[PDB]
């Protein structure tokens, strides 16, 4: 019974900014990783970035630029801020596990930019 | 004076993994290798400092036996200056090594039927190894972000793996036991001589 | 940036028989190759990780195979719930990549 609470899809502009959210449900997000992907309509997926839990993290080819992420374990909620440009994408947030293999994930942020 | 115990070493009955090398400082002894290079029983005797007829005729101050066994076939890489699997994750050789690598075929006395898996080796690591350094443990490598505790499931697996050392394999693929024998010469007066 | 590219974008197979997806890495990529599977409707459901180790509780009509090149994944049999998008992951170099292949019936 483990999800992940994501943050709503916004409403950005071209060169804007935006910033997601995932609130953990079931599991203990205090010392899993978090993944970051991001399944554009009309593509198809593209990995976007990895979290640790000890605040190592590692990135994707072009969102290393405007995207900066974090793992709020007080509220056990993994979010990232991110800039906007080529983005709309819908972001899963999947989370990992030596046994299961990252079987849960997020649900979908649809962000645009325009 | 004293014989050195080369009987309890190159005449010894179980050596241990390459990723787990046994050494053994022979001092406050004297004794001989140009029996050894006389023996003629080894199958590859290189002594990349002193030439083996004229070490007889020296005394020595760090002798260090260093015993494990190897694949036939990876004998190269016990050499300074050497890449390979052997001397990059399990055991380097300096590039200013000053002794003897004895290496001999040793089928018979380790290659069983079901073969012996007591001869591991590591092939994996972060990086590799500053010379005659060794790495014991056996944690189970963590390449993903989660910790997996052990278990070797997805991102995760064992950084140790084993030989199949059979007597059906080829001669590059049956065991070979290895002493490498290391005679420095620092700020000490000799213990060991001829 | 390793790169990946699945050759047959898209086929069209039918149902009960035998077919197989194969990824391309542009450079070297050992053995830890994942295939994901996703169909419109669900989430991705990671099938196989280490290009071998066929992960549990999925059925045994998916078989992975590969070596540090190229890779391939085989679908001995169909029953028809097994028809969706097949994609497969990068994970030696950190950077994890995917790639691009689906499935459809005559
Ligand atoms: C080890 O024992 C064998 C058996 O006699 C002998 O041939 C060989 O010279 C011995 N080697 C050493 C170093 O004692």
């Amino acid at each position: 019974q483990v999800q992940l609470v994501e943050s709503g899809g916004g409403v950005v502009q071209p060169g804007r900014s935006l910033r997601l959210s995932c609130a953990a449900s079931g599991f203990i997000f205090s010392s899993y990783g978090m993944h970051w992907v991001r399944q554009a309509p009309g593509k198809g997926l593209e990995w976007v970035a990895v979290i640790w839990f000890d605040g190592s993290n590692k990135y994707y080819a072009d969102s290393v630029k405007g995207r900066f992420t974090i793992s709020r374990d007080n509220s056990k909620n993994t979010l990232y801020l991110q800039m906007n440009s080529e983005d709309t994408a819908v972001y899963y947030c999947a989370r990992e596990t030596v046994s299961y293999g990252m079987d849960v994930w997020g649900q979908g942020t649809t962000v645009t930019v325009s | 004076t004293n014989l050195c115990p080369f009987g309890e070493v190159f005449n010894a009955t179980r050596f241990a993994s390459v990723y787990a090398w046994n050494r053994k400082r022979i001092s406050n002894c004297v004794a001989d290798y140009s029996v050894l290079y006389n023996s003629a029983s080894f199958s590859t005797f290189k002594c990349y400092g002193v030439s083996p007829t004229k070490l007889n005729d020296l005394c020595f101050t760090n002798v260090y036996a260093d015993s494990f066994v190897i694949r036939g076939d990876e004998v190269r890489q016990i050499a300074p200056g050497q890449t390979g699997k052997i001397a990059d994750y399990n055991y380097k050789l300096p590039d200013d090594f000053t002794g003897c690598v004895i290496a001999w075929n040793s089928n018979n006395l380790d290659s069983k039927v079901g073969g012996n898996y007591n001869y591991l080796y590591r092939l994996f690591r972060k990086s590799n190894l500053k010379p005659f350094e060794r790495d014991i443990s056996t944690e189970i490598y963590q390449a993903g972000s989660t910790p997996c505790n052990g278990v070797e499931g997805f991102n995760c697996y064992f950084p140790l793996q084993s030989y199949g050392f059979q007597p059906t394999n080829g001669v590059g693929y049956q065991p070979y036991r290895v002493v490498v024998l290391s005679f420095e010469l620092l700020h000490a007066p000799a213990t060991v001589c001829g | 940036n390793i790169q990946m590219t699945q050759s047959p974008s898209a086929m069209s197979a039918s149902v009960g028989d035998r077919v197989t997806i194969t990824c391309r890495a542009r450079q070297g990529i050992s053995n830890y190759l994942a295939w994901f599977q996703q169909k419109p409707g669900k989430v991705p459901k990671h099938l196989i990780y280490a290009a071998s180790s066929l992960l549990s509780g999925v059925p045994s009509r998916f078989s992975g195979s590969g070596s540090e090149t190229e890779f391939t994944l085989t679908i001995s049999s169909l029953q028809p719930e097994d028809f969706a998008t097949y994609y497969c992951l990068q994970h030696n170099s950190y950077p994890y990549t995917f790639g691009q292949g689906t499935k459809l019936e005559i």
